[PDB]
């Protein structure tokens, strides 16, 4: 779920070598001491909370081995990351469909399309710079990046099939039936209309 | 680069890219401190902002090449500054059936087309 | 016209078997069996050597 | 005394605290704080980031200015502009700092004028496919056509 | 353990004694190491070489096509790309440069004089025949002369009266059309040959120098001895 | 004949055009439903705690 | 002809409505720093001048 | 390990016959990790976008020499393959034992992205060709106008 993430970081505290029956230990609270504690640029503590565990093996069944272990669940701010992750993003995906209006004779449609891609692959350094490079799992960031890679991409495929049918001819090609029936008579009748069949 | 090329933006734009690009090398390279402005911080900037006063000025040369007769009218100041006497300091070229008688309207209706 | 196609067919081809292959040695690489080529033992807590 | 290159000492107070005094507490206890109000220099920025970053943001209004047609390049101005602010995007990535209690002005003024430029793009895109409508594809919306060329010189 | 990226070709050892109380001897050893580049030909070298080959081609793209600035222009971009990778790894000292960083310089201006000189080429070709008047000079190099020496052949009753003034002016505009049209092939024709001139040049030159700095690390081998004769 | 080419072209045009408007409308709708499918859930989700 | 006219129209209008976007926005967020000097303290100064 | 997974993982008393006994290297415990690397970052973030981005070079070729963005599509395919060259820079070291397999598949790329970029001229030098600047022999239109196609399958 990063950057709206929440991690459970723990701190396992023993007595290293001595054992249950010669020392013991015991918590002072049920909590952490967390009052002169300094904000967090970055994180928020929602619960904290220490229990104490006693261990025995069976190979050592008169020394049990005990641990206190102080757990702390934490919710990242994720402010930073949507601002500069989330929103170029967000952007780059709304742009990728405007090649979609624009006219074929404009003669500009790859270079909005081919521009978004490279814009995409710049802010990969950005990307990789601030996302954890860790595999096990994909991060929801990764997610929503690899999703706007694609349909940019998909967008460029269309756009270049588009941009062939549009400048076909008869001295190039002959119009199939079903092509007419299907673009040039049935969609527009479902349509607002102002096109001029 | 001639208006008529389709590739002024195409230049410029993309010589500010690269320039952008640079940027980054430069900022990777010089050190970054506010005490006062070095050398290379002054011809950067002076160079960022001749490729900026170029596009800016790339546009109104495209723009003027582009104006079209009937929406525009070129004023005379214009035509007295840079056709009549720019150039002199230069080295440019300065600049009896219905039928019938409808067919003869048609033809005379193609010549005054291309007058 | 008939360039581009031509080129398309053999170029596009090209590029999807270079990249199959490039990509097939990567994915089909594995740690071999044994940690020790050569010893057929696996040094696993489950094949113990009992003395 | 130097001065930091990037840092001026403006205010330095000190102050003796003590507290924890209270008879659940038990024993007092003092310090001594220092508050270091310091001030930046933001010259670095405003000449490497601020300045180019602004110019190059501003140069997205001169495709309003650039003919409608196939030769126009309206759309490569705006984009590249795009591309320019994601590369400096990665640049001020490197120095803003990561924490997210609020937002920085740099990053801040990076995004609201990324926006503007993918309105512009959009609007660049719509006055595209308005300028090049032909009678063999489209009809004339006498709408549209009134609004624009006789409501509008009137509001003017 | 083996370094990826050095191979050691001498290592000797010395005791150095003072100049002839205060003094030391010294126990120098050296080492002697030479670099391992393949990662700079695969990730710098061949990229340049590539980029080298499109700016060539760039002249043989016709000016109708409206692409040699994008294409010439982004090959600078790229190389602008592959200065930034080398940001973080060539030395900082200022005592000479890089071979490598003079193959890149030499790499964008050779890049640099092709945008030059494709924009000289587009100002040919697009040259408007009323405006600009052929000199003869220009005809006689590169119509005449040059095209020879780069293999360029260039192939090869009011109403009847109203009509007649109709027809004999749309003759007079096709044929005004006719002149106009053949200046701007001459000037088109112009433009042609100087490209192929261009082209031609732009091979030599980058085989040339691309030859020189290749030889010139090619060439820069270990010493056969860790203390030559000086 | 020339007439001829230009109108069997427009059609080719037209084609391109209405193919045009539905992979606009179709990629305005994917933006919008691949960014609600990706953060909603987890947005929703931390909205109830 | 009146296609290209309305698209001028178009053009128009909206350069004055990026502009003033664009302008009032930086003008806003540099303002917020214009704003946001050193308070006036009850000290005397760090460095005596 | 977020990135690493644990195969194999013996230990071993190694000996050295050829060493004297009086010497430290005679005798060691050797504790070995075989390691896979988790490759699911590098794919999603690196490999995906960069194979995707390379395969678009080819679509160059169904675009018509009349829309004016071949090579710009062509060489901007370039410029993205020498970004992703400059993100697998920082994360490799420069050893000379062998090219990264991202390293081939890139090198790869950029090699055939060039030689694409070359033929989009070539196709471009030949769409615009005219009566006044070239011939067109009887023997290139019977091969590329009737031949060709037609072996091809086009329209
Ligand atoms: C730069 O940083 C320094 C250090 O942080 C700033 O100086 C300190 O500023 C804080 C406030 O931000 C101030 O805290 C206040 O302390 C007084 C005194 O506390 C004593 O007395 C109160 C009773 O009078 C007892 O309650 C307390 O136990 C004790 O020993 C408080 O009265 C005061 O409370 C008021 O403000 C609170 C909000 O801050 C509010 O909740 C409360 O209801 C009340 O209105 C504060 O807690 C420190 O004393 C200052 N000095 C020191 C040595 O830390 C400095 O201002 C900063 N500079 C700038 C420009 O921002
Ligand atoms: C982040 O990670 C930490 C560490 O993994 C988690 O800590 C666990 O928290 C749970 C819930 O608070 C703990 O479970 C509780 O443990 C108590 C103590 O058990 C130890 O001590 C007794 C007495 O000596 C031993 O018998 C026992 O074996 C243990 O050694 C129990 O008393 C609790 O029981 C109560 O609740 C259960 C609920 O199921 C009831 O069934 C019982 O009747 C009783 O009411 C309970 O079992 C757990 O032990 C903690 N583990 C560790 C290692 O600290 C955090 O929860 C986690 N934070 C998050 C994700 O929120
Ligand atoms: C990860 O890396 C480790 C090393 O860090 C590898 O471990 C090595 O594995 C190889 C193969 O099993 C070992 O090589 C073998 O060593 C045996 C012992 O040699 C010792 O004794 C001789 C004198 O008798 C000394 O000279 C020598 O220095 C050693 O002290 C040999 O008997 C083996 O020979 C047998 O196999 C070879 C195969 O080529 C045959 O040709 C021979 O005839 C014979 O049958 C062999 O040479 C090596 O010693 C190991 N190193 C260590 C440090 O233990 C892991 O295998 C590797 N994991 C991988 C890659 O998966
Ligand atoms: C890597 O780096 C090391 C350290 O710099 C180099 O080692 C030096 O190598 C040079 C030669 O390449 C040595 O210089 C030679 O020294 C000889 C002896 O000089 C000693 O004796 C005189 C007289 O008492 C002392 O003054 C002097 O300090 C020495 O103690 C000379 O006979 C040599 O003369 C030759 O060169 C000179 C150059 O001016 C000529 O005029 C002579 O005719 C003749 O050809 C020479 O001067 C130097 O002493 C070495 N230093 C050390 C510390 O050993 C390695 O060579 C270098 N490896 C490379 C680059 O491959
Ligand atoms: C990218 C891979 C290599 C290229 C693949 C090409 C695939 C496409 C296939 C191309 C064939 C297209 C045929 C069209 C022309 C038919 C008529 C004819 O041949 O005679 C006429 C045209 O002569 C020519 O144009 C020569 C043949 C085509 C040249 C293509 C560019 C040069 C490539 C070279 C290799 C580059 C190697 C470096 C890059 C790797 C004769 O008139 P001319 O005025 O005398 O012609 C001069 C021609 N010249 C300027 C080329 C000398
Ligand atoms: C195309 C051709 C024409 C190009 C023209 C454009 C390029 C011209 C380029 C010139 C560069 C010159 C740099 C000089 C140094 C910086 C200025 C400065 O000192 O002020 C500050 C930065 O300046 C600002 O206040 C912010 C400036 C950016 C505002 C952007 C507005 C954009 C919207 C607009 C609509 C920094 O200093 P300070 O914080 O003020 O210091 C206070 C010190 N004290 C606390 C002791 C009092
Ligand atoms: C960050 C700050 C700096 C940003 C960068 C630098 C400043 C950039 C911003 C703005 C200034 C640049 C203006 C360039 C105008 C060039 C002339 C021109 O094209 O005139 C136009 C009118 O233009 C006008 O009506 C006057 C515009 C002046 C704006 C002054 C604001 C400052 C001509 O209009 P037209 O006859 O309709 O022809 C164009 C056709 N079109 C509308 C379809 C396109
Ligand atoms: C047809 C389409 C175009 C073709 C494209 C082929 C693209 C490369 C495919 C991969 C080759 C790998 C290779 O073995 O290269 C060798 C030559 O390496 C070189 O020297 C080549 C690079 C030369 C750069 C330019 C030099 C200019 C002077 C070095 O290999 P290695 O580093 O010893 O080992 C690599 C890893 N392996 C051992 C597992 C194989
Ligand atoms: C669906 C496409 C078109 C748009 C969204 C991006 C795609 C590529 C994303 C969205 C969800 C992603 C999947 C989410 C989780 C897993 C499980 C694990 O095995 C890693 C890969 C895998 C299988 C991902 C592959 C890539 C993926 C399918
Ligand atoms: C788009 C294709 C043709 C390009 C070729 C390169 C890549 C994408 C191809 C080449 C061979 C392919 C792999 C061959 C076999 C497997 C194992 C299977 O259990 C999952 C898919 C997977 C992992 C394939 C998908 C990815 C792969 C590595
Ligand atoms: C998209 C355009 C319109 C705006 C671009 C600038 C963005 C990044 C600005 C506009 C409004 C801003 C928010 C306004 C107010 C607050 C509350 C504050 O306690 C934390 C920061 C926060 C949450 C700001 C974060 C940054 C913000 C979202
Ligand atoms: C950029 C344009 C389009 C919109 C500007 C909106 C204004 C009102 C926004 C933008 C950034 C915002 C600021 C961002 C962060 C903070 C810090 C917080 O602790 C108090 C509010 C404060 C100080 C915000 C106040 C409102 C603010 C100034
Ligand atoms: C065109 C499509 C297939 C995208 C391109 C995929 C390319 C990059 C290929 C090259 C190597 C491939 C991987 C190799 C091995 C496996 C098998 C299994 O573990 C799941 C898929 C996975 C992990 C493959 C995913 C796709 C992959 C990363």
């Amino acid at each position: 779920h990063f950057p709206f993430d929440e991690q459970n970081c723990s701190m396992k505290l023993g007595t290293w070598t001595y054992d249950g029956s010669v020392v013991a230990i015991n918590p002072e609270s049920d909590q952490p001491d967390l009052s002169n504690f300094m904000e967090s640029g970055e994180w928020v503590i929602k619960e904290s909370r220490g229990w104490k565990h006693s261990v025995t093996y069976s190979c050592c069944p008169d020394t049990p081995y005990l641990d206190i272990t102080y757990h702390f669940v934490m919710q990242r701010l994720p402010l930073y990351f949507i601002v500069n992750v989330i929103i170029p993003c967000l952007l780059f995906s709304f742009l990728t469909g405007l090649v979609f209006y624009l006219p074929t004779d404009s003669g500009e449609k790859m270079t909005l399309s081919i521009s978004v891609l490279l814009s995409l692959t710049v802010f990969l350094l950005v990307i990789v710079e601030l996302i954890p490079s860790t595999s096990s799992a994909v991060p929801l960031i990764g997610k929503y990046m690899l999703f706007t890679m694609v349909f940019v991409i998909a967008s460029i495929i269309i756009t270049v099939i588009v941009i062939n049918t549009h400048h076909r001819s008869p001295s190039t090609h002959v119009m199939p039936n079903w092509v007419r029936k299907v673009f040039i008579d049935t969609i527009p009748n479902i349509m607002f209309f102002s096109t001029m069949k | 680069l001639p208006t008529d090329s389709g590739e002024k933006m195409t230049l410029s734009i993309s010589v500010l890219l690269s320039l952008t690009v640079f940027l980054l090398v430069i900022v990777e390279l010089i050190p970054s401190t506010s005490s006062a402005v070095p050398l290379i911080g002054k011809y950067m900037l002076f160079t960022m902002v001749f490729v900026i006063a170029s596009i800016i000025i790339t546009v109104i040369v495209i723009n003027t090449h582009h104006r079209s007769p009937s929406t525009h009218v070129m004023p005379n100041w214009v035509r007295k500054v840079f056709i009549d006497t720019i150039p002199n300091i230069m080295f440019f070229s300065t600049m009896k059936h219905p039928e019938v008688k409808s067919a003869i309207e048609g033809i005379k209706y193609i010549a005054e087309t291309m007058k | 016209r008939t360039v581009d196609r031509l080129c398309l067919f053999v170029v596009t081809p090209v590029m999807v078997v270079g990249t199959a292959w490039i990509f097939l040695q990567g994915v089909y690489n594995q740690p071999p069996p044994q940690p020790f080529p050569g010893d057929p033992y696996s040094y696993n807590v489950q094949d113990k050597r009992f003395i | 005394y130097t001065e930091n290159g990037e840092w001026a000492i403006d205010f330095c107070p000190g102050v003796i605290r003590r507290h924890h005094g209270g008879a659940t507490d038990g024993p007092g206890e003092t310090d001594v704080i220092y508050s270091l109000i310091i001030r930046r220099k933001p010259l670095f920025y405003v000449i490497n980031i601020i300045v180019p970053c602004v110019l190059i943001s501003g140069l997205v209004l001169l495709a309003y200015f650039l003919p409608a047609q196939a030769g126009g390049q309206k759309c490569t101005v705006s984009i590249n502009v795009l591309l320019a602010q994601t590369v400096f995007l990665f640049l001020i990535a490197q120095k803003i700092p990561e924490t997210s209690l609020s937002v920085p002005l740099l990053g801040r003024f990076l995004i609201f004028v990324m926006v503007v430029a993918t309105l512009i793009v959009m609007n660049c895109v719509i006055v595209l496919n308005v300028s090049q409508r032909t009678p063999t594809t489209h009809a004339m919306s006498p709408r549209l056509r009134h609004v624009l060329l006789e409501l509008l010189p009137r509001l003017l | 353990i083996e370094n990826g990226q050095w191979e050691i070709i001498h290592k000797p050892s010395r005791l150095i004694q003072p100049p002839g109380e205060g003094q030391r001897q010294e126990v120098i050893f050296y080492l002697i190491i030479r670099r391992k580049p393949l990662f700079y030909l695969v990730n710098v070298i061949a990229p340049c070489i590539l980029i080298t080959l499109l700016a060539i081609f760039v002249f043989y793209l016709p000016p109708d096509a409206g692409e040699k600035m994008g294409l010439s222009i982004f090959a600078l971009l790229t190389l602008t790309v592959f200065l930034l990778l080398l940001a973080d790894k060539v030395p900082e000292t200022s005592l000479s440069v890089p071979i490598i960083i003079k193959y890149l310089m030499f790499t964008m201006v050779l890049v640099t004089f092709s945008v030059i000189l494709s924009v000289v080429v587009l100002n040919l070709h697009h040259r408007s025949p009323h405006t600009h008047q052929m000199p003869l000079w220009v005809r006689q190099i590169f119509i005449h002369k040059l095209p020879l020496y780069l293999r360029l052949k260039r192939p090869k009753l009011p109403e009847l009266r109203e009509v007649v003034s109709s027809i004999s002016y749309i003759a007079r505009q096709l044929q005004e059309q006719e002149d106009h049209d053949a200046l701007k092939e001459d000037w088109q024709f112009v433009a042609m040959v100087v490209d192929r001139l261009f082209l031609w040049t732009f091979i030599i030159f980058t085989s040339v120098g691309t030859l020189v700095i290749f030889l010139d690390a090619t060439y820069h081998l270990p010493p056969p001895d860790p203390f030559p004769s000086r | 004949s020339d007439q001829e080419s230009n109108n069997a072209a427009a059609e080719w045009k037209y084609v391109a055009m209405v193919m045009d408007h539905i992979l606009l409308g179709v990629f305005m709708l994917v933006c919008i439903i691949g960014t609600l499918a990706v953060f909603a859930g987890r947005l929703i989700e931390l909205n109830q705690q | 002809s009146d296609w290209v006219r309305m698209g001028n129209a178009l053009d128009n209008i909206c350069f004055w409505a990026a502009l003033v976007l664009f302008s009032v926005g930086s003008s806003l967020i540099f303002l917020g720093a214009y704003f946001n000097r050193v308070p006036d303290l009850p000290y005397a100064p760090c460095i005596q001048p | 390990n977020g990135e690493w997974e644990i195969v194999h993982r013996p230990a071993r008393v190694n000996v050295d016959p050829r060493a004297p006994l009086d010497s430290p290297s005679r005798q060691d415990i050797t504790f070995y990790l075989i390691i896979r690397r988790k490759p699911l970052f590098y794919i999603i973030n690196i490999l995906v976008p960069c194979v995707l981005i390379s395969f678009m070079v080819n679509l160059v070729f169904y675009l018509p020499a009349d829309s004016g963005e071949k090579t710009s599509v062509a060489i901007s395919v370039l410029l993205a393959q020498s970004v992703f060259l400059l993100l697998i820079s920082k994360r490799l070291p420069a050893t000379s034992m062998a090219i990264p397999l991202i390293g081939k598949f890139l090198l790869f790329g950029m090699v055939l992205v060039t030689m694409v970029v070359v033929i989009c001229v070539i196709v471009l030098n030949i769409h615009f060709r005219t009566p006044s600047t070239h011939v067109l022999s009887e023997g290139v239109k019977k091969l590329f106008l009737e031949t060709l196609p037609e072996l091809l399958h086009m329209s």
